[PDB]
């Protein structure tokens, strides 16, 4: 296939070892998961402008409106954490250990 | 909570997981997967404290990245065929990356990190939820996809989750923390055989999701959420504690007891193409199963632990809780076995 | 490709007047003109500590309602259908749900701000 | 971790002890490196000093019991002249079983592998033998 | 060179999702994801679909705005590591700009590269089509036609925004 | 089986809810001061804000 | 319900107004008899090319040139 | 299995070919033992709930009699059916392909040779 | 579980858009829309096995319509070979392709 | 060009079948300059 | 594979229509209403067997049909249809509601000169029906040969032998 492929993947996967290596800040994995959604709003719509696929240009705006919902869950779950501790830091679920 | 809220929520929760199993597009399926989940996000969040905010928290995590990986798949088998129907992947990668994200989705090893805690930050009747309904959408997807899922990966998956399940239940005195072991244990056993007749992996579903929820009702009339406070039952109502000795004697596959149904006719469909092997391991590691479930069953029913004072004030109140479907689900998770060919209707 | 040359020379002059802005005069520059301005006295803690927000239901609705009018947007090419009727229907429908997501926001107290 | 094993595989037994031993040694490796990674992730170390020390510490010790499994077993099926037999296999397993019992500087341990390693290297062998299928195909 | 259009907005893709996924800090990583939209709807204007590339551009500068007022509430300590204030976060931003860098100039020599599937060295100028589209735009009609082939569609999504809704408003109780 | 790493790990609590574990949290101080249109000259406003 | 009305008017006119729009706009294509023109008009709008149909010999309602008097034409589109 | 047999033919409970079958016998054991789960599921509700359990209730024991059996009669008639219908499809597939299944000539035990194995 | 709803009632959800060959508004043709009907056609009726064994031919030559790996391939080995051509100096370009001919229309 | 390449036929069609297809715009201006590429790839896109 | 077909350089050669756009696009109705055949019959074989090395005679004829209205236009009323192609050009997008008093003198000329009324609105957009002489193509997308269908269930549905038939269940 075309290189343009090679990179919108490896953008996916720059931001999926982002996403899967935390950092002590949910709110930046939070930020790699709207990364890796845009990667695939990219790739869709490249190969479905290329293969004029015309009905499929409905997909994305769909993928992206629930991209922008998941989005908002996790915004919203942030509120609570940080309304239950002090920070945002990822370290501080670890109760459910015992 | 409001009523109104809670029934609507319940019935998005149920209609994203119906617009999965009916649907004939990736994409449907995925959206149906996203509204399940973001559904069920406040289910878990009924009772506001901090362990249901880190329950929600890890399983909104793990979902989303379940979901992304399930995504990446589709648009993978797009690419390469041009279609979007929900049939076998025409890509070896769509079809490993799909397989790890219904695997994230099921809670299998070495995905099955988030259930236990999950199970336990949140309470029994959303752990209940969890278990029972959003365990049949993966299973709807991967009995979809049946002609392109990799044997051995599928297979690793299985005995890596089995394993992982019997040994990790042994180490547990919190009920919710057992029933996810467990359920890791049962995923393994259903999934074992879905390559070789998925007939199999819906009986096993079936009596799955029964012995668990008779198990889960039984522990919400109770009202006991530790091996300690249900060792007090004999003191409340010793029916109680026959109902949970037998529904535990069936969920280990002790014949002549329904839960051994599944377990034996995995073992009879494997080995009709050459695999003695597995089947004999995993009925070892069911035999761990089977231990800490007798250890329970040695808590609760076979034995009088020291009771409380308090316990004759309890003694003089009548239970008003709503056991729904409790006598018959008991009847049905215990003495299903003359029945067997009635599987045949799953065909 | 006349674009991008609009977006260079726009840039290029945004990027020479703040380089004149920088090396023309004379400076002095000690340990006092560069402090921070707090009305005269000095401030009592750090600026980035957690400055707290109140409207945090609204900015998330505001992600929502931002998508549903993303979703509204392809209306002037879509009037130009066949099926005119189903087409209304779905318009009005989605618009319908869009102003009662909002009126079961304002009744529940959604919109007014915390404490 | 496939052409690693069928780099083993193919070579006849008690013919040539050092590429054997090579290519167990490369399992043994390939076995660490898994079981290291696997700990290093799920336990953290201290430091990164203790990092790398448990992960040559894991790959030595599962190098150590491939290499002297494919010594043991070539050498024995070399003097037995018998290469199509469960019993080199078994004092392999047990050669080996002995060598994790020195690596970890326990007698029980020692015992206790050699006894289960045997086992289960004569039942690889048996299996090699027979075409036993694990991961088998579906035929029904 | 100019040929290679795509190929350096793709470039300049990657070197913005490394820059934040390294998650030096949220307000440079909203910096490094508004760069990533912005030449992503530049990459996907170049395949024709303008009216695509301006939602998501428009649609990601809403959510970066209000993550970085959330950021600027929650998400933020005494000195943020920018940049090269921590050196995990500087060890990794140099060592997938350089694995990028490599990859280019791999696939610059050989003309080929093979990273799990096969990538062409050549640009994507070639894939195109030579044929004309009359009197109208092809993504613009699709997205048109949503409203009057996807009823379902509409349904759903409505559904699931109004219960998303209801469901942030919940979760943010408190009790 | 309690063990090394399993000492500190006490049971949940019975209702399962924990206390809520109330840190400082920090208001932020603004100083309205005397160089300002808003204060009459010359006032200095010390002001406790949460955001 | 006349009471109802004249407070939600004295209260917030702005609410009343827009209900009264919403109601208007949902209720008048249903009795509005000029949309089927509106159907007829973007159904006759030509985007395509109109490919002609191989004479086998029993078509007669066919036309066999743009100024045969058969086929559909637009004369409604200009008097309207 | 039998999903391309159930594929152009959806959600049919009972196709129409069912009713070709003889349907169980009201005296059917199994639809007894499915009306006996019922009776024992009756006797733990009375049970649970602290009522006398052979006495208190009776038109909740014979409805989840009642109840057990009308489901238990539908399911054994699906049951059946595909018996029925993995019977019909495998004696169809035998006889469409006579090469794969070989007729085999069958040896009297004259002609046969069995090894011997004496115990002592 | 694929509980099939929509032929048992009879309406379609997602049917008009799960293939690239189907209605699309005012008959805009796709790239590979005959490919994908002769796949189709070709694999309809005879399940995945058969599929895959007796549409060989037809679904690899629609999958190289829909990526194109053969075709840039040979693109590539034609670029590469008139490159070392004209640096080594076996070759010359023709006039048509330097920058004007008179072109056609 | 392709005298000298083994292996190598000319006017070779990488489909199976003889059917007309469409030809690809690297298939047409393959072998030509940069300016009438950016002129017909990118043109109509660039165009102001 | 096949080597692919190609028509040699002789084949293609033909005169050309050498107008700007504006020239076409002031005269397109005249030209749709008059020379409806060889354009209808092109577009029909054009559109039936979807190949443009088996459509070549007929874009000639085309091409010979568009030159010999243009060369009938330019022997009459030449300077009215300079003016009228004038106008049409010097606007940005080609309006023609820009123009209609040159479309009032070019069509008064045209029909009092040759007699070619312009055809009203919706007319051109008609679906015609052409008869030519040219056999209908059986294969147009050349298709191999279907592959056999899986044979058809039949016969009356039995009762299953000896019940279940799994493991002792007699029944
Ligand atoms: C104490 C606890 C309670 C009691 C536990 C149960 C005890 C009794 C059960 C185990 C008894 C020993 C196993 C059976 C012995 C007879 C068969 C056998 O395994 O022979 C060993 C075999 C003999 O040599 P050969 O002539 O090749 O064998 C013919 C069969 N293939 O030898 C060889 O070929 C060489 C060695 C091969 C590996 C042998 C070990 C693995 C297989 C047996 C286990
Ligand atoms: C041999 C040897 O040294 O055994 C001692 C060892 C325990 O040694 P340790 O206590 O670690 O010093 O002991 C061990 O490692 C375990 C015992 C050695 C193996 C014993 C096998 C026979 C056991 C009884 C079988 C009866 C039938
Ligand atoms: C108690 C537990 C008992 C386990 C018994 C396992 C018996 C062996 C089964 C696997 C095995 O070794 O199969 C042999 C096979 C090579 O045999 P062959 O078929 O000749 O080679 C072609 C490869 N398909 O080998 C292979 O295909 C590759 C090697 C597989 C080794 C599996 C066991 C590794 C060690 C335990 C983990
Ligand atoms: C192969 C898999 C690994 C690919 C990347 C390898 C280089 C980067 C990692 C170097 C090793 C350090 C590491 O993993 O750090 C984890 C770091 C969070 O670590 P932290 O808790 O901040 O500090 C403890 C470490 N001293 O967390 C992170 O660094 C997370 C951010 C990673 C971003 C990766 C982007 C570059 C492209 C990778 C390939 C695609
Ligand atoms: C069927 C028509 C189409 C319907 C769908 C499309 C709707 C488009 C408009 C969307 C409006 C979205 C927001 C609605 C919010 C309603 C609830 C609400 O907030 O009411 C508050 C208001 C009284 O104000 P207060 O209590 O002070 O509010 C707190 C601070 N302002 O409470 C009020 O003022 C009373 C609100 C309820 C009564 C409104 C009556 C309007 C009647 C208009 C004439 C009849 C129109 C025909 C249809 C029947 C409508 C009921
Ligand atoms: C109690 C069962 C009540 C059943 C009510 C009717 C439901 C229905 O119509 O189910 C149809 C289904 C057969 O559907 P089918 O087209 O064969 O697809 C199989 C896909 N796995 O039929 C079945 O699946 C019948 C078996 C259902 C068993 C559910 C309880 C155990």
């Amino acid at each position: 296939m075309s290189l343009v492929y090679m990179n919108i993947m490896m953008a996916f996967t720059v931001s999926l070892t982002g996403l899967l290596m935390y950092r002590s800040h949910l709110m930046s994995s939070l930020l790699c998961l709207e990364g890796m959604m845009l990667s695939l709003f990219i790739l869709a719509t490249l190969m479905i402008l290329n293969s004029h696929f015309t009905l499929a240009s409905m997909m994305p705006i769909i993928l992206l409106v629930f991209a922008a919902c998941e989005a908002a869950l996790g915004l919203s779950l942030l509120v609570m954490v940080s309304n239950t501790y002090g920070t945002d830091y990822v370290q501080n679920l670890n109760l459910l250990q015992c | 909570m409001n009523p109104i809220i809670l029934i609507i929520i319940l019935m998005t929760v149920m209609l994203g997981t119906i617009i999965v199993m009916i649907s004939t597009h990736w994409l449907l399926i995925w959206i149906g997967f996203e509204m399940n989940m973001l559904a069920i996000i406040p289910i878990m969040m009924k009772k506001h404290n901090p362990r249901a905010t880190e329950a929600s928290t890890k399983y909104f995590l793990t979902q989303s990245t379940a979901s992304m990986l399930l995504m990446m798949a589709i648009i993978i088998n797009l690419m390469f065929s041009g279609q979007w129907t929900v049939m076998k992947l025409f890509n070896p990668m769509a079809s490993m990356l799909m397989t790890m994200a219904l695997a994230m989705k099921l809670g299998m090893a070495p995905f099955h990190f988030w259930v236990p805690e999950v199970t336990q930050g949140i309470p029994l009747s959303s752990g209940l939820i969890l278990l029972t309904w959003q365990k049949l959408a993966p299973m709807s997807v991967l009995y979809q996809i049946l002609p392109s899922i990799n044997l051995d990966l599928i297979l690793t998956l299985s005995i890596l989750s089995i394993t992982i399940g019997g040994w990790g239940g042994l180490n547990q005195t919190q009920l919710r923390k057992i029933m996810a072991y467990s359920s890791i244990a049962h995923m393994g056993w259903m999934t074992a055989v879905l390559l070789y007749n998925p007939t199999m992996t819906l009986l096993n579903l079936i009596i799955y999701i029964i012995m668990t929820s008779t198990m889960f009702t039984l522990f919400m009339a109770n009202s006991t959420t530790t091996t300690l406070s249900l060792s007090h039952t004999w003191n409340k109502a010793p029916i109680m504690t026959i109902l949970v000795l037998i529904t535990l004697l069936s969920m280990g596959g002790l014949p002549p007891l329904s839960g051994f149904m599944p377990k034996w006719m995995i073992i009879q469909e494997m080995t009709k193409n050459d695999s003695i092997i597995l089947p004999t391991l995993m009925a070892i590691t069911a035999l761990l199963n089977l231990y800490f479930y007798m250890r329970l069953t040695y808590s609760t029913a076979l034995t009088m632990f020291p009771s409380t004072n308090n316990m004759k004030m309890k003694w003089q109140f009548p239970t008003t809780k709503r056991m729904t479907l409790l006598p018959t689900m008991t009847v049905l998770s215990t003495m299903l076995l003359p029945l067997t060919p009635i599987l045949s209707i799953l065909e | 490709m006349n674009l991008m040359i609009t977006l260079l020379t726009n840039f290029t002059l945004a990027t020479l007047l703040v380089t004149i802005a920088f090396w023309l005069p004379q400076l002095n520059v000690y340990s006092e003109k560069t402090s921070p301005y707090e009305c005269g006295f000095d401030p009592m803690g750090s600026a980035r500590l957690p400055f707290s927000m109140k409207f945090f239901l609204v900015a998330i609705t505001f992600l929502l309602f931002d998508l549903e009018i993303a979703l509204l947007l392809p209306l002037p090419w879509a009037s130009q259908t066949t099926n005119l009727n189903t087409m209304l229907t779905m318009a009005l429908l989605l618009i319908f749900l869009l102003a009662v997501s909002l009126a079961y926001e304002w009744t529940q107290k959604g919109l007014e701000w915390t404490e | 971790a496939k052409t690693l094993l069928h780099q083993y595989w193919d070579i006849p037994e008690g013919t040539e002890c050092h590429r054997k031993t090579y290519a167990a040694t490369s399992i043994g490796g390939a076995s660490g490196l898994v079981v290291s990674a696997y700990s290093v992730a799920l336990k953290t170390p201290t430091s990164f000093l203790e990092g790398v020390a448990r992960t040559g510490r894991y790959t030595f010790t599962a190098a150590a019991i491939g290499a002297i499994f494919g010594l043991t077993s070539c050498i024995s099926a070399q003097v037995r002249e018998k290469p199509d037999d469960p019993l080199n296999y078994l004092i392999g397993g047990c050669a080996g079983g002995l060598t994790l019992g020195a690596r970890t500087r326990s007698y029980g341990i020692g015992a206790a592998a050699c006894a289960y390693m045997g086992l289960t290297a004569a039942l690889v062998k048996m299996g090699q033998l027979e075409g036993w299928k694990v991961f088998a195909e579906p035929k029904v | 060179m100019m040929t290679y259009i795509v190929f350096i907005l793709s470039i300049i893709f990657v070197m913005g999702f490394v820059g934040f996924s390294s998650k030096p800090s949220p307000i440079y990583g909203g910096l490094g994801l508004i760069v990533s939209g912005g030449v992503g709807c530049g990459i996907v204007l170049n395949f024709g679909g303008s009216f695509l590339g301006l939602m998501v551009f428009l649609i990601y500068l809403g959510g970066m705005m209000v993550v970085f007022g959330y950021t600027t509430a929650m998400a933020t300590e005494q000195y943020p590591e920018v940049w090269v204030s921590n050196k995990v976060v500087l060890g990794t931003f140099i060592t997938g700009l350089l694995m990028e860098f490599l990859m280019v100039y791999y696939v610059l020599k050989d003309k080929e590269v093979e990273i799990v599937f096969k990538f062409n060295g050549m640009g994507d100028w070639v894939i195109y089509d030579t044929g004309d589209s009359g009197f109208f735009s092809e993504e613009a009609m699709g997205i048109a036609a949503l409203y009057s082939y996807g009823t379902w569609l509409v349904i759903v999504t409505g559904w699931s925004l109004l219960i998303g809704v209801v469901v942030i408003m919940e979760i943010t109780r408190g009790n | 089986y309690p063990t090394k790493e399993t000492a500190h790990w006490k049971p949940p609590p019975w209702n399962d809810v924990d206390p809520p574990k109330d840190t400082l949290v920090s208001n932020l101080t603004l100083n309205f001061g005397p160089q300002h249109p808003a204060a009459h000259g010359v006032l200095r406003l010390v002001m406790e804000l949460s955001g | 319900v006349a009471a109802f009305l004249k407070n939600v008017w004295a209260k917030e006119p702005v609410l009343v107004a827009s209900f009264a729009i919403a109601g208007l706009a949902v209720i008048l294509p249903t009795l509005s008899p000029y949309t089927k023109y509106s159907l007829m008009i973007n159904r006759a709008t030509p985007y395509n090319y109109p490919v002609p149909l191989r004479d086998d010999g029993n078509m007669p309602d066919v036309p066999s040139h743009p100024q045969d008097p058969q086929g559909p034409s637009l004369e409604w589109l200009k008097r309207l | 299995m039998m999903t391309g047999r159930q594929a152009r033919a959806p959600l049919q409970f009972l196709p129409d070919e069912a009713r070709s079958l003889p349907p169980p016998k009201l005296t059917d054991p199994r639809l007894a033992y499915i009306g006996f789960l019922g009776y024992c599921s009756g006797l733990i509700d009375n049970a649970i709930r602290r009522r006398p359990v052979l006495s208190a209730g009776l038109h909740r024991q014979f409805l989840y009699i009642t109840s057990f059996v009308f489901v238990g009669y539908y399911l054994l008639k699906r049951q059946d059916y595909m018996y029925a219908v993995r019977d019909h499809d495998m004696f169809s597939y035998i006889k469409s392909h006579p090469e794969d299944f070989p007729e085999k000539d069958k040896k009297t035990y004259r002609e046969v040779f069995e090894e011997f194995h004496p115990v002592r | 579980p694929f509980f099939d709803v929509q032929k048992k009632l009879g309406v379609d959800l997602d049917h008009w858009m799960t293939i690239q060959s189907a209605e699309q508004p005012h008959r805009i043709p796709a790239r590979c829309h005959a490919f994908e009907k002769e796949w189709i056609e070709c694999a309809h009726g005879i399940g995945s096995i058969r599929a895959e064994k007796e549409c060989k031919i037809e679904f690899e030559d629609f999958r190289e319509c829909l990526l194109r790996q053969k075709t840039m391939k040979r693109l590539n080995a034609i670029k590469r070979q008139r490159d070392k051509l004209i640096k080594e100096g076996k070759y010359t370009p023709p006039p048509h392709h330097s920058g004007q001919e008179d072109l056609r229309p | 060009i392709m005298k000298d390449v083994p292996g190598w036929k000319v006017g070779e069609s990488v489909f199976h079948t003889t059917r007309w297809v469409t030809p690809m715009m690297g298939e047409l201006y393959g072998l030509r300059t940069g300016e009438e590429i950016l002129s017909s790839t990118y043109g109509f896109i660039w165009y102001t | 594979p096949g080597i692919v077909e190609l028509p040699s350089l002789e084949d293609l050669k033909v005169q050309e229509v050498k107008v700007s756009s504006s020239v076409l696009k002031a005269a397109a109705h005249h030209y749709g209403a008059q020379c409806d055949k060889p354009n209808k019959e092109f577009m029909l074989c054009r559109w039936e067997e979807k190949d443009p090395r088996r459509c070549l005679e007929e874009g000639k004829l085309v091409n010979q049909c568009a030159l010999e209205f243009f060369r009938q236009i330019k022997r009459h009323c030449a300077e009215p249809f300079t003016e009228y192609w004038t106008c049409i050009d010097y606007s940005g997008l080609q309006l023609f509601r820009r123009c209609r008093k040159e479309q009032a003198q070019f069509d008064k000329c045209v029909l009092d000169k040759l007699g070619w009324v312009r055809p009203d609105l919706g007319e051109l957009s008609k679906v015609t029906k052409v008869k030519t002489d040219r056999p209908l193509p059986e294969n147009p997308y050349h298709s191999r040969a279907r592959p056999e269908p899986n044979p058809e269930v039949e016969g009356d549905l039995k009762p299953a032998r000896h019940g279940s038939r799994l493991f002792f269940w007699t029944m």
